[PDB]
RNA sequence: CUUUAAAUCCUUUAACGAGGAUCCAUUGGAGGGCAAGUCUGGUGCCAGCAGCCGCGGUAAUUCCAGCUCCAAUAGCGUAUAUUAAAGUUGCUGCAGUUAAAAAGCUCGUAGUUGGAUCUUGGGAGCGGGCGGGCGGUCCGCCGCGAGGCGAGCCACCGCCCGU
RNA sequence: UUAGAGUGUUCAAAGCAGGCCCGAGCCGCCUGGAUACCGCAGCUAGGAAUAAUGGAAUAGGACCGCGGUUCUAUUUUGUUGGUUUUCGGAACUGAGGCCAUGAUUAAGAGGGACGGCCGGGGGCAUUCGUAUUGCGCCGCUAGAGGUGAAAUUCUUGGACCGGCGCAAGACGGACCAGAGCGAAAGCAUUUGCCAAGAAUGUUUUCAUUAAUCAAGAACGAAAGUCGGAGGUUCGAAGACGAUCAGAUACCGUCGUAGUUCCGACCAUAAACGAUGCCGACCGGCGAUGCGGCGGCGUUAUUCCCAUGACCCGCCGGGCAGCUUCCGGGAAACCAAAGUCUUUGGGUUCCGGGGGGAGUAUGGUUGCAAAGCUGAAACUUAAAGGAAUUGACGGAAGGGCACCACC
C-alpha cells in the first residue's frame, strides 16, 4: 500500500506535490483565485465610506434585527456589508463617514445569527468605536 | 504447545506430504526393470512413463503411458530403487 | 514472488512465536539469514538451531525459546551514519536499557552496540527486543 | 549516439538524494564531447572516460581520452 | 502463480539429492554423447531427447552421467536448433491461432489468446537479444513467421 | 561635577521632596470549553451578547449597569498572514467492505523491486591488555633462613571465561 | 547569527573584554578574544558485510623458449662528421608446453515440451423438443377472454373448446446444485469440425528469462445508433376500458420503436465480494470438482487383469461451508477486513466535512445519444456508518376486552 522503495524518492514526492491540492485549507491559501475574490486585498483592515445604513435579521432559532452598514471600500471600490458591533452604537454612523472595517472573527465566514456579513467596524471617521461607547473620546458634531 | 520435531519425523509422515514439502525432497517414482516377455534382453524403464516402449523381443507394446504412471502389458521381474 | 528473503523468514518465526510453538522452520536460507540468527543466539534470545542442507537452497529449523518479544525487519536497507543511530534506537526500540538493532557493516553483520565500539556504520537490517 | 561528425553524445546516469525522504531519485544529464578521428570501431552503449578542456564549441567542453568496452561484444 | 492465467499451480519435477551415477546401468558418456546425436539427428528438440533416454534407455539425468546438459552437448557438435526450443513452439501456437483466426473471425477467444501469445514471444525476444543467442536485428512479424516453421 | 567635537541620558555628591485618594493600574472576563457570583436594579425573542454549543417571550448564572471576585500586570484585547495542535497531507505516520475511497477485466512500455551460491570454520599456535576461580612469582602475613598460603598496592607469566 | 568555554556590563539582555601590585619607581606583570556544527556535489585515504557490476565457451591465462620482417641509439679505435653488426624495446608473425584447461545449483520463481483426462470455455456447421400465434379441413354449441368487480375486445360472417395436419419466429422447461469454465461481461438441444486453456503427473528442457504498472491496446451485459433480411411472443411511445376527487400511474384489451440474425459504432451499470496484484505465515472439521496414488470387498466379464460404478484415505490446486476469544475492528463482521504505536515483503490507483457538481468553460473521442479530463464564487454546523432502548407500521406470530365486532 506504499512505494517505500529506495530509488523512489521522486514518486513519493510528485505524489504529495499532487495530493496537497485536495487540502482546501491549502488550495485556498495557495491559488490566486481565492485571494482575488476577497474584498480586501488580503489586508487586515480597509477604510471606506458609508453609503447607507441597513439592518439585517437573524437566523431561525433566535430572532432579532442586527444593525449593519453598507460600507463601500476605497481600495477596490467594492461594496460590502459591515456589522456595527456595539450596544446602540448606530447613532454615530452617518452617510459619507469613511469608517474602518475589519475581519469579523472567523477568517472569512459569518458568525452566529448574522446572515452573510463577515465584516465589523472598528473606527468611525478616525475615532475608535470603543472610545465612543465608553465616552473617553467624542465625535465633534 | 504443539511442540513437535520438524527434524526427525516418522518415515510414514513423510508420505503424508507433497513431493516437495518433505524434509529433503525426492521423486515419488522409481526406476524399474522389465524382462521383455518372450526374450531375455532385460531393459530399464521409468515408472512414470510418458512414452510407449516397443520390444524387438516382443514386437508388441510393453508399457502404456496413462495418466501419470505407467501400466505394463505383461508381468515381468521388477527391481526397484537401486538408485 | 519473494523479494526480501530476510523479511519472510523473520515473519515466519514471529508468527510462530506468537502462537507458542517450540520449533519453527523457515523455507529459504542464506548467510545473511544464518549470520542473522547467530546474532540472536549470541544474546540468548533463542535456543539452538539446525540448518538442513540440500542442493537447492537449504531450510533452517530453529529451536525457539520464550525470550524474544518481537523480531521485526526494516526495509529498504537504509544507512546509519552513526549520527542517526541514536535517532533510530529511540524511534524503533522499546527502551535504551534492552533490545538491540542489527545493521550490516564492512566488518560483518553485528548488532548496533558492536557498531559503536568498532566505531563504524553501514546499512541496516532489522531489530529485535 | 554516433551522430554529427567528430563528436558524440553520452548519457550519464547518477543518483540525487532527496533530504526529506531518506531515499534517492534517479536523474541523468547527457552532454556532447569531441572525439579522436582515429576511430571507427567505437560502438554505442559502451563506457568511456572523458576529460575537461577549453570550450571547444557552444556545447562541446569535455573531450574523449579512451574508450573502455569491447569484450562484452561480438566475435574476436 | 502463472504469468497469464491465474492459479498458483505446482506440478514441477523434483530431482533427487543423490548426485551419483545410477549404478545399475552405466553405459558411460562415450555411448550417450554418441547416442544423443542419433536422436538429435533424427529430429527431436532438446526437450524431447531427455524423455526417450529417460523413459527407455534409462538415465538419471544427462547432466549427471555425461558432462553437460542436452543443449551444451548439441551446441559443440553443431546440432543446436535454429531457434530456441521454447521460442519455436511459441511461434507455432501463435501461427496456428492466427490461421484459425482468419477463418472464424468472431472467435473472440482466439483474438484474445493471440494477444497473450504475441506478448510472450516479444518478451522472449527482449530477453534473448540481451544474451546474444538471437541477433539484435531480429523481429517477429506474424506474417513472415509462418515461413520459419512447419 | 562627570558623559561628549558641543551639549543631551545613565552613573556620583547637593537642597527639597508620602499619610491614605499624597506619588489615585490597567486591559479583558465571571454558563461550558476556561480561572472566577444559582449577588441586586433595568430590559422583555426588544436592545443586544456569542470564535462554537448557545442566553433574551416576568424570577436572564450570558444583554445594560452597581457591588464582589478572576486572568495577564506597564502591558493587555481586536484583525489578518503563519507554525505547533494535525496520526486532518501521514517518508518515521493516515486511510479504501458499510463512515467520503479499488480503474469492469486483461495485456503492457517507461518507472519502481528482484531467489540461492565463492572458509555461515581452528591451533597447549606466538605474544598485549580490562575483570575474573585458578598453578607460580617480586610481592603480604606467618616461620626457627628447616617452612605454610596466592586472593586483596605492583603486576608478570603458560592457560580458560567474558560476542 | 544557532550551540558553547572563559569573564561580577551592580543583575540580565548584552560585550570581548579584564585581573593584579604599589604614591611608582616595575620606569610594569598576567593574560583573553578558543571549540563543535556547516547535508547534498567535488578531492584524499583505511573497512569490503549488504546491494549493482566484471572476467576463458566456436579460445582464453602460463613457460624471460627457438624464428622472420620493420625501426627507433646510447658509445668502442672514427673526439665531431658517412657506413655494417649485436643488444633492449615496439608492431604483425611460426610448435608443443604447465591449466585438477576454463560452463556453481535447478528455486513449494518462470517459460517450454511430454501423457491420460476435464470443463453449460470460444467459432462454424448440423439436429431435436414441446409451447405460442396464424391457417385449412371436420365436430358441437352460445358464449369466450379478463380483473378484487367490469369494460373496451372477440361471433350469426360460427368465437372459446375438441381432432388431423401445415407455416413462422423466438426459447431450451423438468435434469440444474451455494456444482463447472471463462480475465470480466458471461455460458445449458443431439452430432461433427477448427483452434485454445487451468489443474494435476514428470529423475525432460532452458538458467533468471520474473512481480506491478503512467502513456498506450484487445474484450466489455442491458439500453441506444447506422445499413440489409425476418418479424412468433413480449413490448418503451400511442389510443382505449376501469379504480381515483384528479391518475396523462399501478390494473386490463390492443399496439409502433424495440426483442432475435449478419456487418460496424457506442465503452456505460449496486460491471458487487460495495473487499487491487503477486509472495510468506498462524487453528480444527465434514463434505464438493478435477488429476494422479495407496488400498478389502461388491458390481458389471467366464479370468487379478484394461477399465469403469460403488467403499476407505492421502497430496496439490479450486468454488465455497461449520466452529473457535489465534488476532483485528466504531461495531455489524472477518482464516482476512490477521501478522498495525511491539508500526517498514515488493508495487499500482485513489479520498480529505457536507453542498455548488461530476455543473460552467477549455481540450478530446462520438454519425447522435453521450463518454474521458474538470474548477472557482457562494453557502452550511453538521452531513454520514454500526449497534442499544422506545415509538410507529395499510409487517408477519400468539392472546385478551361488549369503553370492540359477530
Amino acid at each position: 500500500g506504499k512505494c517505500r522503495g529506495l530509488r523512489t524518492a521522486r514518486k513519493l514526492r510528485s505524489h504529495r506535490r499532487d495530493q496537497k491540492w485536495h487540502d482546501k485549507q491549502y488550495k485556498k491559501a495557495h491559488l490566486g483565485t481565492a485571494l482575488k475574490a476577497n474584498p480586501f486585498g488580503g489586508a487586515s483592515h480597509a477604510k471606506g465610506i458609508v453609503l447607507e445604513k441597513v439592518g439585517v435579521e437573524a437566523k431561525q432559532p433566535n430572532s432579532a434585527i442586527r444593525k449593519c452598514v453598507r460600507v463601500q471600500l476605497i481600495k477596490n471600490g467594492k461594496k460590502i456589508t459591515a456589522f456595527v458591533p456595539n450596544d446602540g452604537c448606530l447613532n454615530f454612523i452617518e452617510e459619507n463617514d469613511e469608517v474602518l472595517v475589519a475581519g469579523f472573527g472567523r477568517k472569512g465566514h459569518a458568525v452566529g445569527d448574522i446572515p452573510g456579513v463577515r465584516f465589523k467596524v472598528v473606527k468611525v471617521a478616525n475615532v475608535s468605536l470603543l472610545a465612543l461607547y465608553k465616552g473617553k473620546k467624542e465625535r465633534p458634531r | 504447545p504443539l511442540a513437535k520435531d520438524l527434524l526427525h519425523p516418522s518415515p510414514e509422515e513423510e508420505k503424508r506430504k507433497h513431493k516437495k514439502k518433505r524434509l529433503v525432497q525426492s521423486p515419488n517414482s522409481y526406476f524399474m526393470d522389465v524382462k521383455c516377455p518372450g526374450c531375455y534382453k532385460i531393459t530399464t524403464v521409468f515408472s512414470h512413463a510418458q512414452t510407449v516402449v516397443l520390444c524387438v523381443g516382443c514386437s508388441t507394446v510393453l508399457c502404456q503411458p496413462t495418466g501419470g504412471k505407467a501400466r505394463l502389458t505383461e508381468g515381468c521381474s521388477f527391481r526397484r530403487k537401486q538408485h | 514472488v519473494r523479494m526480501n528473503v530476510l523479511a519472510d523468514a523473520l515473519k515466519s518465526i514471529n508468527n510462530a512465536e506468537k502462537r507458542g510453538k517450540r520449533q519453527v522452520l523457515i523455507r529459504p536460507c542464506s548467510k545473511v539469514i544464518v549470520r542473522f540468527l547467530t546474532v540472536m543466539m549470541k544474546h540468548g534470545y533463542i535456543g539452538e538451531f539446525e540448518i538442513i542442507d540440500d542442493h537447492r537452497a537449504g531450510k533452517i529449523v530453529v529451536n525457539l525459546t520464550g525470550r524474544l518479544n518481537k523480531c521485526g525487519v526494516i526495509s529498504p536497507r537504509f544507512d546509519v551514519q552513526l549520527k542517526d543511530l541514536e535517532k533510530w534506537q529511540n524511534n524503533l526500540l522499546p527502551s535504551r536499557q534492552f533490545g538491540f538493532i542489527v545493521l550490516t557493516t564492512s566488518a560483518g553483520i553485528m548488532d548496533h552496540e558492536e557498531a559503536r565500539r568498532k566505531h563504524t556504520g553501514g546499512k541496516i537490517l532489522g531489530f529485535f527486543f | 549516439k554516433m551522430k554529427m561528425q567528430r563528436t558524440i553524445v553520452i548519457r550519464r546516469d547518477y543518483l540525487h538524494y532527496i533530504r526529506k525522504y531518506n531515499r534517492f531519485e534517479k536523474r541523468h544529464k547527457n552532454m556532447s564531447v569531441h572525439l579522436s578521428p582515429c576511430f571507427r570501431d567505437v560502438q554505442i552503449g559502451d563506457i568511456v572516460t572523458v576529460g575537461e578542456c577549453r570550450p571547444l564549441s557552444k556545447t562541446v567542453r569535455f573531450n574523449v581520452l579512451k574508450v573502455t568496452k569491447a569484450a562484452g561484444t561480438k566475435k574476436q | 502463480g502463472r504469468m497469464h492465467a491465474p492459479g498458483k499451480g505446482l506440478s514441477q519435477s523434483a530431482l533427487p539429492y543423490r548426485r551419483s551415477v545410477p549404478t545399475w546401468l552405466k553405459l558411460t558418456s562415450d555411448d550417450v554423447k554418441e547416442q544423443i546425436y542419433k536422436l538429435a539427428k533424427k529430429g527431436l528438440t532438446p526437450s524431447q531427447i531427455g524423455v526417450i533416454l529417460r523413459d527407455s534407455h534409462g538415465v538419471a539425468q544427462v547432466r549427471f552421467v555425461t558432462g553437460n546438459k542436452i543443449l551444451r552437448i548439441l551446441k559443440s557438435k553443431g546440432l543446436a536448433p535454429d531457434l530456441p526450443e521454447d521460442l519455436y513452439h511459441l511461434i507455432k501456437k501463435a501461427v496456428a491461432v492466427r490461421k484459425h483466426l482468419e477463418r472464424n473471425r468472431k472467435d473472440k477467444d482466439a483474438k484474445f489468446r493471440l494477444i497473450l501469445i504475441e506478448s510472450r514471444i516479444h518478451r522472449l525476444a527482449r530477453y534473448y537479444k540481451t544474451k546474444r543467442v538471437l541477433p539484435p536485428n531480429w523481429k517477429y512479424e506474424s506474417s513472415t513467421a509462418s515461413a520459419l516453421v512447419a
